[PDB]
């Protein structure tokens, strides 16, 4: 009767439903066929369009420059908990700021070709537990 | 006729207001009231214009600002002009020094208290004393009425005593002690009897005698006011408590009954008596009677307001209102106008009034629908391009919104299309004008000049959007892209230039060109947008149209007629396939064969 | 599809639109076209074509109000208030300026709502008002604790009743426990820790609702 | 807008001028409809609306408004052909038959006037007809307001007319060229004649409505005065000196007015105020006494 614990009801009833929602993927779903809103055409499908591009950043050239020789190896990759970017030429290593560009940072220490890098959290108890993120880097001698 | 005497005086008005609405914005110094006395001085005005001195003297005449002590100083100062005057022109030149005294004497002398001299006054050496007074006292010089008794000559000597006192104080002179003992020698001796002057003055000094009015000596209707004004005692008149006490109220009372604006006769003068008296009210309202000239009430209420009056159309008084109705007069000729009057409703500082100029404002634009003069207009980049009330400012986007969403009842789709842009809806805009696009596309033939309307407003909006941070849908912009792709097809079909036609429709990418694929043309058909969908009509038989007159049979070597051929072929296999999910005409077969 | 919200309506649902239509028309930097064709929707619906009702259920006006509050609200309405605050001051401002918008929203637009199938619907939407005020009201009180010296009277305070007071969630304050808020309160302002026109404001709070 | 009632406007006119129309009932009925056409055609605006529409010309800074004022100019000019000649056959007609019509030709002749005030008519009317009319029928206003009781009835009639003839008198003096045309009607000379003024109202139906009434007319008739003085030259010009004379002569009347109250105070008031402005307007009445 009081609106105060009424209100309080009806949310909670909401929340409830809300939570109940059902699961993304049942094979029911699409047993006969799936239904597909297709369209080939950018911006087809105007009002449903699930994504959209907001922005194209290029790397910056100063970064490339210091790409330009490079024999043996290339890749590149994001980080994704860093939101910064990686590029991997012969023995050195870039990372550079998504959202900036400018600032970018470079690996020295490795003497060797770099055949993979990854980014990995720490153990639950090292020295560095405390650490966000560790880098691991895979050379063909070592992994550092 | 026509008067074009009353619209120039409009304008003129309209000027003033705009100048003066200029000056607010400005910070700036700019008088309302010398403005109207510099043109009022020109005729029937004459009386007007005394009016608008008479508020121009209130000018900060505050200064506290005392109803009664303003309204004498304006008469006291009248009069002490006059005799300026009068002295300043010939004579003598006044045979001695140009002070107040003399300048007085020389009016009692010179002006018309002798004809060639004399009677009933009392005078020593030349001089009629109590006359000097009693002017001297309606001039505002009490200090030298007062030395004037001093060197008098006289015998009513105790009448000197509370003459002086009455100076020394705020001149409401209010001994505990004598008051009563001046009032009871005035009825025994004065009041049955005496010079003119001389009982003028005890009587007004003395408020001796509450019944009103001075026997031979009121020889102006302001005269008459003055008098009026120096008997009312306003303060500490509630203490004491004889009922010896005359106010304002029972001044006004007194000047309503039947004095009448006709017994105010100079009715002319009326309407400065109902200033004087405080009667702001029912001044506008008189000024709002003869040709009141509904303009001229405006205008003085607006006066009376940048005062700070108003305190709490014929006989409406509230200023906002006085305002709004004026504009009923000229707002839709004039929008402009009229957005520059109701804007002085926010003179009134306070919020109501402030509501009241806003909802004024809103039920402006609403109804007169004047959008682009009121609220603004095109972007070309550069937001908008201020409208009048802009420049005044603020809610507008609020505003936009409920004109916009009324222009939706309507159907006023152009309107809309404004207000939105105006609302920066960007997406809201294009769908708007994908609609008006789409329908006008399929219909019968025979239009589009190549300069105005629907499609040109296409044209418009997508130059000028798409290029610049577009926030719009892809979607909404591609339909919109399509639109104005079958125009251009449109604008090129007939005009000649058949071959040009196809390339174009082709490019479309909506109708089969290649091979049987017309039933992929159908699965992609229903998934077509409604706008799109509605206009594919017209898109085929365009097609079989230039296909057909292009491929007129030749004359008399490579002739591929097959294409031009083939395309009907699927084309028709499309029509055939939507005929029902079509208006119903396959009179495509007319122009399809021969 | 502001022009056309059949399709969102069909896709989505009648309840679902008028919530999101309550987000655009309170939504903040949008063209007043938008706000004011939302706020159309939401309090008119379609002309002629989708009318918004309470039919012998409530409305889906209701429903979109309610769960428009009741998804803002979510992450914190079941959580502990205290452990320090269990929620940062910056939070706390974004949810008070947020429920501030929906506040003065619905104060403004009241007389439409208020004022049986129509009853019924006054009376729920009576109540989501009064709630959403009233969440209003003990954000608030947090906002004023986040300022200062809240943590030592805290700690000094708490008796046998702490254990009741530390599980307190938000809704807990949402439907609020009045009495021990009031002495919390009283010490705010007897204590030093209110600074100037914080503490004139509890009084006046306990004034008005204590 | 109403063009579609110009065109009656012209044949209203035409079939006036022509004067026929056995019955002035037929002529009353053109008066009534040219009437409503010349109030119609300004709604009620004021010197301020022709101010802003002069500055809105200033100049054509883009498209201007200036309809209102071109309306005007057109209906001048119909009017002014016509004029001549219907301003014959409306003043004469005026004063006998129809004291009926007459209600409706007065008040067709105030509206007209104020527009087409000025010029126009100016010169025609002046002439001929109506100062020396008008003035003489001041003094017979006199009377008129005693028989003024008798005929309460037959006022109706004249209320529609004599009111109507104080105003035209009115409109006449506010402009420099009527004023001096009433003047020279000898306006000073039909006033004492009525002997409306050298008298006191209160010397002597309920009193009170006496007194306004009496009063009432007093008012008007001084402010007509009063407009004739001011709108000439008031100074060292010959109004002035007239004007002076009106005051001694009629002197205590201004004195006496000054204080007292009821609607009778309003009309009062009025009175009182159309002496002051008479009295600053002149040579200070009280200047003059020196």
């Amino acid at each position: 009767q009081e609106a105060l614990e009424n209100a309080g009801r009806l949310i909670d009833r909401q929340l409830q439903e809300d939570r109940m929602y059902p699961d993304l993927s049942e094979l029911l779903m699409v047993s006969s066929g799936m239904d597909m809103d297709y369209p080939l055409q950018l911006l087809s499908v105007p009002n449903l369009p699930e994504i959209s591009s907001i922005r194209r950043v290029p790397l910056p050239p100063e970064l490339v420059e210091q790409f330009g020789h490079m024999q043996c190896n290339c890749m590149m990759g994001v980080f994704p908990p860093i939101s910064r970017a990686w590029l991997t030429i012969d023995s050195d290593i870039f990372m550079w700021n998504y959202e900036d560009g400018g600032d970018l940072a470079y690996f020295d220490g490795l003497s060797e070709t770099i055949l993979a890098v990854g980014l990995v959290k720490p153990k639950a108890g090292i020295f560095q537990p405390h650490v966000r993120h560790l880098l691991v880097l895979a050379t063909p001698v070592d992994i550092v | 006729p026509g008067r074009s005497s009353l619209d120039n005086i409009e304008m003129a008005y309209a000027r003033q207001i705009y100048i003066y609405n200029e000056k607010i914005v400005n910070g700036h110094l700019q008088p309302n009231l010398v403005d109207l006395c510099a043109s009022v001085a020109e005729l029937d005005d004459k009386s007007i214009s005394d009016m608008w001195t008479m508020v121009k003297q209130m000018t900060d005449v505050l200064v506290r600002m005392e109803f009664v002590r303003q309204a004498l100083a304006y008469l006291e100062q009248s009069y002490k002009n006059y005799t300026l005057v009068t002295v300043f022109g010939n004579l003598h030149q006044l045979g001695g020094v140009p002070g107040t005294y003399q300048l007085v004497r020389s009016f009692l002398n010179i002006k018309l208290p002798a004809p060639l001299p004399g009677l009933q006054d009392g005078e020593v050496e030349g001089h009629p004393v109590w006359a000097l007074i009693y002017y001297c006292m309606r001039c505002g010089d009490l200090l030298a009425a007062s030395q004037v008794v001093n060197r008098a000559q006289h015998q009513l000597g105790e009448f000197k005593t509370w003459f002086q006192e009455y100076m020394n104080s705020k001149d409401r002179r209010l001994s505990p002690a004598t008051e009563n003992k001046l009032r009871l020698h005035y009825r025994r001796a004065l009041r049955n009897n005496t010079d003119p002057y001389k009982r003028a003055v005890y009587c007004i000094i003395g408020r001796c005698d509450v019944t009103d009015n001075q026997s031979e000596v009121a020889d102006k209707t302001e005269d008459y006011l003055w008098l009026k004004l120096n008997q009312v005692c306003f303060d500490d008149d509630g203490t004491s408590s004889p009922q010896d006490r005359l106010t304002l109220s029972q001044f006004q009372k007194q000047l309503l009954e039947d004095y009448g604006e006709s017994h105010f006769t100079v009715p002319f003068l009326y309407f400065q008596v109902l200033f004087l008296t405080a009667q702001f009210e029912a001044a506008v309202a008189f000024l709002f009677r003869m040709e009141r000239l509904r303009c001229h009430a405006v205008h003085v209420a607006l006066v009376l307001f940048e005062l700070k009056l108003l305190l709490k159309c014929l006989r409406r008084l509230n200023f906002v209102r006085l305002l709004m109705l004026y504009t009923r007069k000229f707002e839709s000729t004039d929008p402009r106008e009229a957005l520059q009057y109701f804007y002085f409703l926010r003179d009134e500082k306070d919020s109501q009034g402030e509501n009241m100029f806003l909802r004024c404002v809103s039920e402006l634009v609403i109804e007169s629908r004047e959008f682009d003069m009121i609220l603004g207009k095109l972007e070309n980049d550069g937001s908008r391009k201020p409208g009048v009330i802009d420049k005044f400012t603020s809610d507008t986007k609020p505003i936009i919104n409920k004109v916009a969403s009324v222009a939706e009842n309507k159907g006023l789709f152009e309107e809309a299309a404004k207000l939105y842009d105006l609302a920066k809806n960007a997406d809201k805009v294009l769908e708007l004008m994908n609609k008006l696009l789409s329908p006008v596309v399929p219909q019968i033939s025979a239009p589009q000049s190549n300069k105005e309307r629907l499609k040109n407003m296409a044209l418009s909006i997508a130059e000028r959007y798409r290029a610049q941070g577009i926030s719009a849908n892809k979607f909404v912009d591609s339909t919109f892209y399509l639109l104005l792709d079958l125009i251009t097809f449109f604008d090129e079909y007939h005009s000649g230039h058949i071959d040009r036609a196809f390339d174009i429709i082709e490019r479309l990418k909506l109708v089969p060109l290649n091979q049987e694929s017309v039933e992929e043309r159908v699965a992609a058909f229903r998934n077509f947008s409604d706008e799109i969908r509605h206009n594919l009509s017209e898109v085929l038989l365009a097609t079989m149209n230039i296909l057909f007159t292009q491929f007129k049979r030749l004359k008399g070597i490579e002739d591929r007629d097959s294409q031009l051929r083939s395309q009907a072929r699927t084309l028709i296999t499309f029509a055939g396939m939507i005929p029902y999910r079509t208006s119903g005409d396959t009179n495509a077969r007319l122009v399809q064969m021969e | 599809l502001l022009v056309e919200i059949e399709r969102f309506f069909k896709l989505h649902q009648e309840d679902q639109a008028c919530a999101t239509c309550l987000i655009l028309a309170c939504s903040t930097c949008d063209r007043e076209v938008s706000a004011w064709a939302t706020r159309a929707f939401f309090r008119y619906g379609g002309e002629a074509q989708m009318r918004f009702t309470t039919l012998p259920v409530y409305s889906g006006k209701h429903n979109g109000i309610c769960i428009y509050f009741s998804r803002i609200m979510g992450n914190i309405w079941d959580a502990s208030l205290v452990v320090e605050s269990s929620v940062p001051c910056q939070l706390l401002e974004s949810v008070l300026q947020e429920l501030k918008g929906l506040q003065e929203f619905l104060d403004r637009n009241s007389q439409f709502a208020g004022g049986e199938a129509q009853l019924s619907e006054k009376i729920s939407l009576q109540a989501i008002q009064q709630l959403v005020r009233k969440s209003y009201q003990a954000l608030a009180l947090w906002k004023l604790l986040c300022e200062h010296q809240f943590t030592i009277i805290v700690a000094e305070l708490q008796k046998e009743l702490q254990e009741q007071l530390k599980i307190t969630t938000f809704k807990d304050l949402v439907i609020r426990d009045k009495e021990l808020t009031g002495a919390l309160i009283a010490s705010l302002i007897n204590c030093y820790i209110r600074d100037n026109a914080a503490v004139d404001g509890i009084s006046l709070h306990l004034q008005d609702i204590c | 807008g109403d063009s579609s009632l110009y065109i009656i406007l012209k044949k209203l006119l035409d079939f006036i001028l022509k004067t026929g129309g056995g019955f002035q009932r037929v002529r009353t009925h053109l008066y009534g409809s040219l009437l409503y056409y010349l109030q119609i055609a300004q709604r009620p605006d004021e010197p301020d609306t022709l101010e802003a529409a002069k500055k809105t010309m200033w100049e054509r800074l883009t498209a201007p408004e200036d309809v209102f004022s071109k309306l005007q100019r057109e209906n001048i000019a119909i009017i002014e052909s016509y004029g001549a000649a219907l301003m014959e056959v409306v003043c004469r007609d005026a004063c006998d038959g129809h004291e009926i019509g007459r209600m409706l030709a007065l008040a067709l002749l105030d509206r007209i006037v104020s527009v087409d005030k000025q010029q126009q008519w100016l010169l025609y009317l002046s002439n001929s007809g109506y100062l020396k009319v008008l003035v003489d029928s001041l003094v017979e206003d006199d009377r008129t307001l005693q028989s003024l009781l008798t005929p309460q009835p037959p006022l109706l009639k004249a209320l529609y007319t004599y009111e109507s003839k104080m105003a035209f008198l009115t409109r006449v003096a506010k402009i420099q060229q009527g004023a001096l045309e009433l003047l020279r009607s000898g306006v000073i000379v039909r006033l004492a004649q009525c002997q409306v003024y050298d008298m006191r109202p209160e010397t002597d139906m309920f009193i009170p409505t006496p007194v306004d009434r009496y009063r009432q007319i007093l008012l008007p008739a001084l402010q007509l005065c009063q407009v004739i003085l001011t709108s000439s030259m008031a100074q060292h010009l010959q109004a002035a000196g007239q004007v002076l004379q009106f005051l001694i002569s009629h002197s205590d009347t201004i004195q006496a007015i000054l204080r007292c109250q009821d609607v009778s105070a309003g009309s009062l008031q009025e009175l009182a105020l159309l002496t002051g402005i008479i009295s600053k307007a002149a040579l200070p009445g009280i200047l003059s006494e020196l």
